[PDB]
């Protein structure tokens, strides 16, 4: 709750007076780095066609990935287009 | 001083009248949507100083669609900008429609609507968004929002 | 004091140089459209007052069109903002484009299109909107639009 | 005093982080793109003064598709507006997304793209586009530009 | 005519110095309201797949309706579609 | 070289003391009219559905023309469409394919 140098641990983020260095709640928001945002990073929602392999840690956002028989790919990675994986067409 | 909003959907972040009003954007202030001299109060800005405002949004339409059986499929994603003025009923601005692509083999859609227009607003007018299928819409913020700025 | 305008299609309001210039715009006050220090003379915005200048234009596309057989179907909607400086020929400002959908089970098709962008313009400049099947524009007040405003 | 500034893409005038950064935007002053009080680093638009900013940019998706064998032809065009504030990794404040026909009769595709928003920014921060698809984007001047004003 | 505090009748909209009521034009604008609007709304023109149930009056706005064999619906108020009524699919 | 009027010739273009008119570069800018523009108009790429039947100058755009075998006409300048194979039923190829337009038919008189 205090800024080593202005920036505050991964997991936190600075205050508007700029003195403490509040968390950020679990599945809700976060920080991978050392900060000093207003606020805590948004955490990603998976939706269906889509699994969570991974919760969203007060310090690295949630993960999603494509359900059993639909994968994505660096050119379309805003929809799970349907041997096959989940970064790959069979 | 500065009159100006922007406010998106919340739900979360992106993996890393006709229609139906939207009243599911936040009213708050985070990292990516502010209120400035006007206010969010059931999905709709509210008007404090009258002038020529620049009124837009985006809106998401995302689907993984299934050619359904007992039903057509062909959709009609409509954005509309309605304001309340001293009048009983709502007032469409502007109006952005598509149509999901036809083929049968369209195994999904992606439909980011995104549309704005100046208008003359006076104090307490009130501005909203309101669209047909809400049940198609991704209101990750950065993908749908609403917002408004004085100009002159 | 302030600079910009919106002006809409006339035709009425909805339900409760490459193309072809669109002309049929607003030239007066009314619910939905304004004009403050920017005037319009036969379809074109003229510029009084020099300066960085945010132009934009929403057309609606709307076709109930039916497969026609001898010939090709595919549709190419593009709307232009041209400008016409103290240079002989229009200047081209921005396109935006569209192609109606493939599919031969396409029963119709609804295609608004915007776009918008600064650009420095001087005095006396003149700034308009052109489209190809403009047959196929919708010109209800809230479906098409043109609009400027000053910017910096 | 003015702060705005419109960039286009460089690839010649027209006939008369998620995706791929767009790093191609034109940057000296021109007849179509100007810098005021902001300037251009590596395709990134870098703020000089803190406040509200209206941002936008059109990607123009354009090819002569073929339908090919041993593929999938279904193409996700998404653009992207990013930020680079104090912070070490880039934070998404839009994006846009379409998808191309389905209809195994489509034999070319025109998809221009613009979005727009206002983000607070501060002095320093620096943003920029990126889409997918970037082999497909058509960087012809007046198709694909980039730009942002204040507004408070 | 004027204002009644500020408000005008159906028919017609309020002047710009606040002091009239000026009429609206028939077939052409409306307003079925008290308002103080400088504009009647202007009157929605039928259109070639849809029908006049009723005409435009100063008070009552035009009334459109999709074709024998066409409907339209909340989802899809843009364009008539293909028991079958107006409003309703098969 | 000089500007007539605070105008100057094709190929050329004034400078922002408006003392001075410059060349447009070639392959690159144009200006094909007098003028009193600060920078010439950029020049057309022709794209990979394109031929470039004549190439930018100082005075005059380049004229990039569709391909052997595509048109565009009118209401679709944007991209070259492909001519059709035949005609419809009926018809006759009153015409034949061209950068700007399609075969044509027309039906069968005698
Ligand atoms: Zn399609």
């Amino acid at each position: 709750s205090s800024p080593s140098e202005g920036l505050c641990p991964p997991g936190h983020h600075i205050s508007e007076d700029g003195r403490d260095c509040i968390s950020c709640k679990y599945g809700q928001d976060y920080s991978t780095h050392w900060n000093d945002l207003l606020f805590c990073l948004r955490c990603t929602r998976c939706d269906s066609g889509e699994v969570e392999l991974s919760p969203c840690t007060t310090t690295r956002n949630t993960v999603c990935q494509c359900e059993e028989g639909t994968f994505r790919e660096e050119d379309s990675p805003e929809m799970c287009r349907k041997d096959c994986t989940p970064w790959s067409d069979i | 001083q500065r009159v100006a909003a922007h406010i998106t959907g919340t739900r979360g972040r992106s993996n890393t009248a006709l229609g139906r009003k939207i009243n599911s954007w936040e009213s708050s202030r985070s990292g990516h949507s502010f209120l400035s001299n006007l206010h969010l109060r059931n999905g709709e800005l509210v008007i404090h100083e009258k002038g020529f405002y620049y009124i837009y949004s985006q809106t998401y339409f995302r689907f993984q669609e299934e050619i359904k059986e007992n039903t057509k499929n062909d959709k009609q994603m409509v954005q509309y900008i309605y304001k309340y003025t001293s009048y009983p009923d709502p007032i469409l601005l502007m109006k952005s429609a598509r149509n999901s692509c036809w083929s049968k083999d369209a195994e999904y859609g992606l439909y980011s609507i995104y549309q704005g227009g100046i208008f003359e607003l006076k104090e307490n007018d009130r501005i909203f968004v309101s669209v047909t299928n809400e049940h198609l819409i991704d209101m990750d913020h950065e993908a749908s929002f609403f917002g408004a700025f004085l100009v002159g």
